[PDB]
DNA sequence: AGCAGAT
DNA sequence: ATCTGCTTTGGGTGGGTGGGTGGGTTGAGGCAATT
C-alpha cells in the first residue's frame, strides 16, 4: 500500500449469494485476487 | 463485487469515472463552471490538462 | 443483596410519562410538535420543561383523576429518568413528513444489510442508544410557577458549592459561580462498533465508565457455529460519539464564609449543550449531582471516598457633547475637565494609519497621569478601564489588551523587564515571544494609560519635572499627552472637596444637581460609532498644522534654553497633535478636519503640562 | 481484575 | 482448557546499592557572583 498502514480503509466484498466480507487494505480495496489470498491468509 | 463498507458506491464505477476524468478533460470546463467563460483561450484551454500534467511528471 | 420495598412503581411512572408526551397540551400537543420536528432532522436536542409537568398533573388532578408526583420523582432520582423518557420518546417517535438520503447514512446502510442478514439467517439487534440522534435535558422547576402552584422548587433554588453536601447525590440541583476552566470538546465514545475479518458480522458494545475493555474474539452466532476465530477489530466510522466537555465552576467572593478559601465543583456537558459556557462567566448550571467511580486497582486502593461531579442540563446566564461626556465619565470625584477630555480622547483614538511605505505612524493615543499621592488617580484609572470594551487593569494582561487601551497603575515601581516590554510595544507594536518551549510572535497595536508618583513621593518645585521623574526621557517623549496633576491647598478647592467627598459618604449618590450625567450605554455605543468612522485632512489644514509646529519649536526651544521646560518639541509632537485632531474630527463625525480640532488639540497639549507648571 | 506461565 | 500468581494506578501503608533524559513543582535557606 502507497500510504501508511493506519490510513484505514475498509472493504466490503459480495458472494455469489447476498453476504457482505468485510476485508481490510488498499490492495484489497483495488483487487479481488488480493482480497482472495489475504482472506485465505488470516484464517 | 467490490462495494465500500457501510455504503452502496461501487469501487469499479469509482476507478472509470476517473480514469475517464483523467484521461478526457479541459480547463474550459473549469472556467465555464465559474463563470469565467469569456477568459477562454484557444490554446491552453483547449488542451488536455491532466494530461500534459502526467507527461511532465514522467 | 437483600431487598426493600420502596413507595415508588416505575410503572406507573412510565405510563404518566407516556401520558404526558402524549396529551399535554399549551395546535397540537407541545412535546408531540417537537418530536415531529426531532424526526425530520430539523432538531436534535429535547428539553423536558418540568413546569410543564407540574402543569400537567395539576391539571389532571382538577380533573379529579390524581396521579403520581413526577417532578418530585424526577427531582429526587434524576438518572433514571432520562433513560425512561428516552424510552417513551423512541416509543411514539412519529413518521418523517420530509423525505431525506437515508443510503447516504452510514448506519442505515448497515442496519438494512444487518436485517438482510437475519432474515437469510432465519430462512435457512442494536442497542437502542445507536440509532438515537437526539439528546433529552431537564429544565428546571421555575421558581414563579412553584409559588404559583404552592410548591417548594428545590431544583431551581440556587446553591453554592459550600452547600452541596454528600446527601444531594443523585439530585437535580443548581450552582451558583463563576466558570474558571472550560477543556476543549472531545469524542466521548457510547457505543462501539466492531467487525469481523472472517464473519462479515459487525458487533456492538456500550461504554457507560471512563474505560472499557475491547473485543478481540467474535461472538457472533456464525463464528461460534462453525467455531472460526475471527478477530474483532475496532471501526470509528460506525460507532456513535457525543461532544464531551469538561468545566470547573468556583465560589463567588460574597459566598465564601470568614476566613475560608472558596472551592470548586467539576461539570460535564454532553450533547448539545458544550461551548455553552465559557470562563469568567457567572451562571447558574442545572445538573444531575452524580459520583465518579473508579476502577480497577484505583477503586480498590482509593476506598470508600468518591470523586463527584455535575451534569450539565441547563444553563442561565447573567447579564456640548465633549463636556457632557468627560463630566459623565466619573461623576464621583471633583471635576477635571481637561484630564477627562484626554482620556476620552485616548478611548476614541481616532488615526488614519495607512502609510503602506514600510511602517506606518503609530496608531493609538497614549496618556500618561502622573501627580502627587492625594488626587484620584486610581479612581480615573478604574473608570477610564471600566468603560472600555477592551480596558485591562493591572499593577506595576497585556494580551487582553491587545487593539486596546491598557490601564496601567503604579507605572513608575514597574520592573525593568515590563519598562522594556512596553518600549517595544510602544515603538514596534508586537508582542514578541523567544524560549526553547515555544515561539509565537503576536501583533500589540494597543494604547497605554500609566499613573505614576515622582521620584521623591511628591512633586518638588525647586527640581524641574525631568528630575521628578524616573522614568527615561525618551519613554516620556514617545507619549501622546502627558498629564501632570498637583494637589494644592486650597480654602475654597478644599472646602468643596470635603462637602462633595462627605455628601457621598452620607447619601451613597452624586452630589451635583445642575446637570444631569449621560447614561454610560449611549457614551460607550457614541464612541463605538466614533471609532468606526474614518475623517480626512485637506491642504490648507495641513499647511495650518505645518505653522503651527514651527511656532511650537521655536517655542520650545526657547523654553528649553533653560531648565524649566519638559522638553523640546520634536516630529513626535506634530505627529501627536495630528493624532489629536485626527480623533476630535471622528468624534465630530466630520470627514473634514475643522481648523477648531486643531486648535482644540493644541490647547489640549499646552494644558496637559504647562497649565499646572506654571502654577 | 488482566494478563503471563506450568500441569 | 484450567489453575497459580504479580501488579498497578501513581504515591510515600515500596523505596534510596535504580536514579532524575521515568513524572509527581512551590517554599525556604545557603552560597557564589554580581553588585
Ligand atoms: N477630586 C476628588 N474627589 C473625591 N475623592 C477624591 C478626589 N481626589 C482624590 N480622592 C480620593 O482620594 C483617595 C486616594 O486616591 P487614589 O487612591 O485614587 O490615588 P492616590 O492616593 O494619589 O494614589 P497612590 O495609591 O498611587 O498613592 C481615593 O479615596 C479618592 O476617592
Ligand atoms: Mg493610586
Ligand atoms: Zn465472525
Amino acid at each position: 500500500s502507497a500510504r501508511h498502514s493506519r490510513f484505514g480503509g475498509l472493504l466490503s466484498i459480495q458472494t455469489p449469494d447476498k453476504t457482505r466480507l468485510t476485508v481490510s487494505g488498499s490492495q484489497a480495496l483495488v483487487d479481488e485476487k488480493i482480497a482472495l489470498q489475504k482472506l485465505d491468509d488470516s484464517k | 463485487l467490490r462495494i465500500i463498507w457501510g455504503t452502496n458506491v461501487s469501487i469499479q464505477e469509482c476507478t472509470t469515472n476517473f480514469r475517464n476524468f483523467l484521461m478526457s478533460f479541459k480547463y474550459k470546463f473549469r472556467k465555464i463552471l465559474d463563470e469565467r467563460e469569456e477568459f477562454i483561450n484557444n490554446t491552453t484551454d483547449e488542451e488536455l490538462y491532466y494530461i500534459k500534467q502526467l507527461n511532465e511528471m514522467r | 443483596l437483600p431487598s426493600i420495598q420502596l413507595p415508588v412503581d416505575y410503572n406507573n411512572l412510565f405510563n404518566e410519562i407516556t401520558d404526558f408526551l402524549v396529551t399535554f397540551k399549551q395546535k397540537g400537543p407541545k412535546y408531540m410538535a417537537m418530536l415531529q420536528k426531532v424526526a425530520n432532522r430539523e432538531l436534535n436536542s429535547v428539553i423536558i420543561d418540568l413546569d410543564d409537568i407540574l402543569q400537567y398533573q395539576n391539571e389532571k388532578f382538577l380533573q379529579g383523576t390524581q396521579a403520581d408526583d413526577l417532578v418530585s420523582a424526577i427531582q429526587q432520582n434524576a438518572n433514571h429518568f432520562t433513560e425512561l423518557f428516552c424510552r417513551a420518546i423512541d416509543n411514539n417517535m412519529p413518521l418523517p413528513t420530509k423525505e431525506i438520503d437515508y443510503k447516504d447514512d452510514v448506519l442505515d446502510v448497515i442496519l438494512n444489510q444487518r436485517r438482510l442478514r437475519n432474515e437469510r439467517m432465519l430462512s435457512d439487534l442494536f442497542p437502542p442508544n445507536l440509532t438515537r440522534r437526539y439528546f433529552l435535558y431537564f429544565k428546571p422547576l421555575s421558581q414563579n410557577c412553584a409559588r404559583r402552584y404552592r410548591k417548594k422548587a428545590i431544583s431551581s433554588k440556587p446553591l453554592s458549592v459550600r452547600q452541596i453536601k454528600g446527601d444531594f447525590l443523585g439530585q437535580l440541583i443548581t450552582v451558583r459561580g463563576i466558570i474558571t476552566r472550560v477543556s476543549d470538546v472531545k469524542p466521548a465514545v457510547e457505543v462501539i462498533a466492531y467487525t469481523c475479518d472472517q464473519c462479515g458480522y459487525e458487533v456492538f458494545q456500550e461504554v457507560n465508565s471512563r474505560t472499557f475493555t475491547p473485543l478481540s474474539e467474535c461472538t457472533s452466532e456464525e463464528c461460534s457455529q462453525n467455531q472460526t476465530k475471527g478477530q474483532l477489530f475496532m471501526s470509528t466510522r460506525a460507532s456513535k460519539f457525543s461532544a464531551f466537555q469538561e468545566c470547573k465552576i468556583q465560589e463567588l467572593s460574597q459566598q465564601v464564609p470568614v476566613g475560608h478559601i472558596p472551592r470548586s465543583l467539576n461539570i460535564h456537558v454532553n450533547g448539545t449543550l458544550v461551548r455553552s459556557l465559557s470562563p469568567g462567566d457567572i451562571v447558574d448550571v442545572t445538573g444531575i449531582f452524580l459520583p465518579a467511580p473508579y476502577t480497577g486497582f484505583k477503586a480498590l486502593k482509593a476506598g470508600l471516598l468518591t470523586e463527584t461531579y455535575l451534569e450539565a442540563q441547563f444553563v442561565r446566564q447573567h447579564k456640548d457633547v465633549y463636556n457632557r461626556l468627560a463630566k459623565s465619565i466619573a461623576p464621583e470625584i471633583y471635576g477635571n475637565l481637561d484630564v477627562k477630555k484626554a482620556l476620552l480622547l485616548l478611548l476614541v483614538g481616532g488615526v488614519d494609519k495607512r502609510v503602506g511605505d514600510g511602517m506606518k505612524i503609530r496608531g493609538d493615543i497614549n496618556v500618561c497621569l502622573m501627580g502627587d499621592p492625594g488626587v484620584a488617580k486610581s479612581q480615573l484609572l478604574k473608570a477610564i478601564c471600566k468603560i472600555s470594551p477592551r480596558g485591562v487593569y493591572t499593577t506595576g494582561a497585556l494580551v487582553l489588551a491587545d487593539n486596546g487601551i491598557c490601564c496601567i497603575d503604579e507605572f513608575d515601581k514597574m520592573d525593568e523587564s515590563d519598562r522594556t516590554a512596553i518600549h517595544e510595544v510602544m515603538e514596534q507594536q508586537t508582542i514578541s515571544i523567544s524560549k526553547a518551549g515555544i515561539n509565537t510572535t503576536l501583533n500589540a497595536r494597543t494604547s497605554i494609560l500609566a499613573a505614576a508618583n515622582p521620584l521623591y513621593g511628591r512633586y518638588n518645585p525647586r527640581l524641574s519635572p525631568l528630575d521628578n521623574i524616573n522614568l527615561p526621557a525618551a519613554l516620556l517623549s514617545r507619549f501622546d499627552i502627558l498629564f501632570l496633576m498637583l494637589d494644592i491647598p486650597s480654602r475654597d478647592d478644599d472646602e468643596k472637596l470635603a462637602e462633595h467627598v462627605t455628601y457621598v459618604h452620607m447619601h451613597n449618590k452624586q452630589p451635583d444637581l445642575d446637570f444631569t450625567p449621560v447614561e454610560p450605554s449611549k457614551m460607550r455605543e457614541y464612541i463605538a460609532y466614533a471609532k468606526t468612522k474614518r475623517p480626512v485632512m485637506s491642504e490648507a489644514v495641513n499647511d495650518y498644522v505645518v505653522q503651527a509646529y514651527i511656532r511650537l519649536r521655536q517655542d520650545s526651544k526657547r523654553e528649553m534654553d533653560s531648565k524649566f521646560s519638559f522638553g523640546q518639541a520634536t516630529p513626535r509632537t506634530l505627529l501627536g497633535i495630528i493624532r489629536l485632531s485626527q480623533a476630535l474630527a471622528k468624534l465630530r463625525l466630520a470627514d473634514m478636519v475643522d481648523i477648531d480640532d486643531v486648535e482644540e488639540a493644541l490647547r489640549l497639549v499646552r494644558v496637559s503640562k504647562e497649565s499646572l507648571y506654571q502654577e
